[PDB]
């Protein structure tokens, strides 16, 4: 009984109390609110009207949860006396502009949840006042363009999505004065232009979603972007990645652009990049030079296929010391430089190149390479100790290429062999020089029945 | 099962109201899928245009979080910095205990 | 009852097999049987026969000298072996035929010459060998075909010269070998064909020319009626011209991998009514669909690595009996209906273009087990797309644009495969799919919800 | 392990000698690989640059081989014609009785 009819409720760390009257079907209020409540919940109701409100006297009152009703408008009064309030949540009502006053001069908001409405309209000066606002939700509304002027105001926000919204610009300066913030959403807007200076001001941004959208054109207003982490603009029509593009961006660890038809990469591109741990690049056609990666040492994982790229530098692996993962199949390879200074390489992806033979020293010293394809190329010879320093090698694919015969030493280790569409390879081979096989894929089924098999053999 | 467009048995929800996040219980032994307003605490919200989704927070020492990478509440003895959750306040800004901020 | 340490055996109630291999045997044995019917002398030390106990033998019809010492062979060697049917003098030193010892050995029908270091023919060493069919003339040395000696035997049905080092072959060369059935060429160095290289081989079955250096297509097969089999993979031809096979018509084996084909004529593989398989891998110079008129018996076609950007809308009436189409790897946009097609068992479309499946395209392919459009651009997928495909065990729409994903009609799948789809966060659940045993998701969380947290990644 | 240049314990022979034919002799529980100068009954010895081994003769009615579409000796009651093997010696040429030909 010191808690509303219906309702629930419990203490909190300080012993305030927390009200729970959410899916009660109230289309008003509860009465005998406790002066002492810290949390109130209201969501999933059927509330329409907060003009018979006992909020006034909740003056500890920290959090309000009004998701899920059916509010089409909030009066200028509505949020009188709640000079605690850090936290309103409206998510999932049926706002269609946000409201022109009640939200202005709550001075201790730091989050306000104004997802899921229909908001298509905001108000010059709705968030007026705010001098406490760090987190703001606009995601899922009817936005057609920046409210440019509403977020004036804003220096102390910080995180901000305006994601599943319908944007098709952003214009110079839009963001012009959140310099606290430090995340921004765009994804899923429609978004095909960007201003050249459309993000100056955001001195403290670390992470930057342009994931879908319409951008025909490379973010170049990214360059202001100093402290800049996490990038994502995959998922849009981007053609190409112009040189010096990140170039203002030294701390980004994360730079995500797959699904879009980059055809191009500049020779720059993705140099002085210290921190960034992932590329992928996948069917870059009008590409034919490996990137040059000075500067950036770090990459556990490279990825770069469907190009047209012919020849690695000898010198490739001393730009890529903490490789763990690499990635080049379908692309026009023929002579393979050594790979043994990639020390940490795992796992190795050579598929549909042109690649015609595999020398002593390509894959020497690599202790932790566990899978190496090389299907689908031109190979006729292996150099018989080319495998020889792979203690780790688990997975080995030679399918489809024109081998007459097959090299034993080093590989006692393997589980996986493929050998399919070599057609000379006619010679046995027995199944002790590989005691672990549990999948092999041979060019005839006599050589799976010769190694005790007519684990599993093919055919 | 509440807020959702379909409802197995043996099972929890399996595709929510189109505004409505998607969340995986676990009970146990059974799994069962819920549609909430917002997400639990240790989670925050994910919206797509056909999936809205409760993803768990993992940013050490937080306790709750606006995205995958902003905390908006650290654990219990650690300060809360930029969304980044601390031991020492860096230099340039002290502590501030009142808060657990910087 | 038998030479002394040799082992016989009966043939028959009256005849004798005598086996005298791997003795060491410098000399042949002295006692043998006039019953003698087959003489095993291989594995043995002789370097020749000069005091031989063999023309008393009558009856003797099989004599195997196989890996011996054998340099020369003397004029009378044989004589006296008047049933004589098989004679084996493989893996032995002769370094040319025996000018003289193999004429007129009348009743002999298989001749083995294989693995010496032959590297001559002397114009009549087969003078007499009416009754020959086969002969292995297989790893030796020879430089050229001995077009002399190959006038004296039309008797023959079965040839191999294979593993040799010819480099020619002249017009007629074979001209006079009318009941020649198989012919085998292979790992020699041809290089060149004359254009009536082959006339005269009416009744050639099967020819191989595989692993050879031909920069050509051989034209001179035209003459070849009755070929069945042809081979000449692993070679360096670029093009199969028009009307290559016009003369061909019942071949029902074509065999060209390994070599760098590039263009094939339209008509090139018409008319081919027997035709069970036609591959080509990495063709890719090739922007149309060849036509296959009259060649309605293809079981698997494999044309992948080319150019092709679309099918006729009808191909499939010229695929009644088609069971494994491949055409990975090119740059289909645009999907015809596979439906006439009705004998499917695999399609393979994987790395193309494709950025649509309509509810047209695979309707009613009862056999299919399993279909591969991974690598394309697939952004929609019609739902009733897949809902005649009872058979369908596998999946793979790796890599694609998806956003959603049909449920009608994939209740039998063990094998779906969605990872590469960033766009298709919706959940999929283990109700509609319960027959999965392996799956790839696009994200670990819809796995989760599947309830794996039976093989699902990531 | 004769004409063997690469032999084993419970495998019999792996690699032959260069002009030697490779065959898997099976007893059953286990199969010893072999070294011959020519192919058993049923079987014919197939070249090549690498090795050389005996395969199964691939002909209905057929007992021997000289390859895998040339017959050389018919199964019995078999009438050889072509290295095919026929029930009946089909119109055009009569059948052997004393020959089991064409
Ligand atoms: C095993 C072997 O090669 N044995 C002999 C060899 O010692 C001898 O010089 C020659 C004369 O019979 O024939 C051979
Ligand atoms: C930035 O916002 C702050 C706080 O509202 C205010 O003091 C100032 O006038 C604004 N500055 C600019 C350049 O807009
Ligand atoms: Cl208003
Ligand atoms: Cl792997
Ligand atoms: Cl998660
Ligand atoms: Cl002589
Ligand atoms: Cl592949
Ligand atoms: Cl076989």
């Amino acid at each position: 009984r010191g808690c509303p009819t219906h309702c629930h409720c419990e203490p909190d760390g300080r012993m305030l109390l927390r009200v729970d009257c959410s899916d009660l079907g109230l289309s008003e209020l509860p009465s005998n609110l406790s002066v002492f409540t810290s949390y109130l919940d209201l969501s999933m109701n059927n509330i329409s009207q907060l003009l018979p409100n006992p909020l006034p006297s909740l003056r500890f009152l920290e959090e309000l949860r009004l998701a899920g009703n059916a509010l089409t408008y909030i009066p200028k009064g509505a949020f009188t006396g709640l000079y605690s309030l850090k936290v309103l949540m409206l998510q999932n009502n049926q706002l269609r502009h946000v409201p022109t006053e009640a939200l202005q001069n709550l001075r201790s908001l730091q989050s306000l949840r104004l997802d899921a409405n229909h908001i298509s309209y905001v108000p010059p000066s709705c968030f007026s006042g705010l001098h406490s606002l760090r987190h703001l939700w606009l995601d899922d509304n009817a936005l057609t363009e920046i409210p440019v002027q509403a977020f004036r105001s804003l220096s102390a926000l910080q995180a901000m999505t305006l994601a599943l919204n319908k944007i098709h610009h952003i214009p110079d300066y839009a963001f012009g004065n959140l310099s606290s913030l430090v995340v921004l959403h765009l994804h899923n807007n429609r978004i095909h232009s960007l201003g050249k200076k459309c993000f100056d001001g955001l001195h403290s941004l670390e992470t930057l979603d342009l994931n879908y959208n319409n951008l025909d054109e490379f973010p170049t207003a990214i360059r202001t972007l100093s402290n800049l982490k996490e990038l994502g603009f995959h998922s849009n029509n981007i053609r190409s990645i112009p040189e010096k593009a990140f170039v203002g961006n030294p701390s980004l660890i994360t730079i995500h652009f797959y699904d879009n038809p980059i055809q191009f990469v500049g020779r720059s591109a993705f140099q002085h990049l210290p921190e960034l741990r992932t590329l992928t690049l996948n069917g870059a056609s009008q590409i034919t030079e490996f990137p040059d990666l000075t500067g950036t040492a770090n990459l556990e994982s490279l990825t770069l296929t469907g190009a047209q790229i012919s020849s690695l530098p000898q010198t490739v692996c001393n730009q890529l010391p903490n490789l763990q993962v690499l990635d080049l199949s379908y692309n026009l390879l023929e002579d393979l430089p050594s790979f043994s200074v990639c020390q940490k390489l795992q796992k190795i992806d050579l598929r549909h190149n042109e690649i015609y033979e595999i020398k002593v020293d390509t894959f020497q010293q690599l202790l932790s390479l566990r899978s190496l394809n090389l299907a689908w190329n031109k190979i006729a010879i292996i150099h018989p100790n080319a495998f020889s320093t792979l203690p780790s090698l688990i997975k080995l694919d030679l399918s489809s290429n024109l081998l007459s015969s097959f090299p034993i030493t080093g590989l006692h280790g393997l589980t996986h062999l493929k050998l399919t569409g070599n057609h000379a390879l006619q010679s046995l081979i027995s199944s002790e020089n590989f005691p672990e096989l549990k999948v092999i894929e041979m060019p005839y089924a006599y050589q799976c029945c010769a190694f005790g098999v007519c684990v599993q053999c093919s055919p | 099962c509440k807020g959702c467009l379909s409802c197995s048995k043996d099972n929890g929800c399996s595709r929510c109201q189109q505004k409505l996040f998607f969340f995986l219980r676990r009970e146990g032994m059974r799994q069962y899928g819920e549609c909430l307003h917002s997400c639990p605490s240790g989670y925050y919200g994910h919206r797509a245009p056909d999936m809205n989704r409760c993803a768990r927070c993992r940013i050490e020492n937080c306790d709750s979080c606006f995205s995958k990478d902003f905390c908006t509440k650290c654990k219990v003895g650690f300060y809360l910095h930029r969304g980044r959750c601390f031991d020492e306040c860096p230099d340039g800004f002290a502590p501030l205990d009142e808060t657990m901020e910087c």
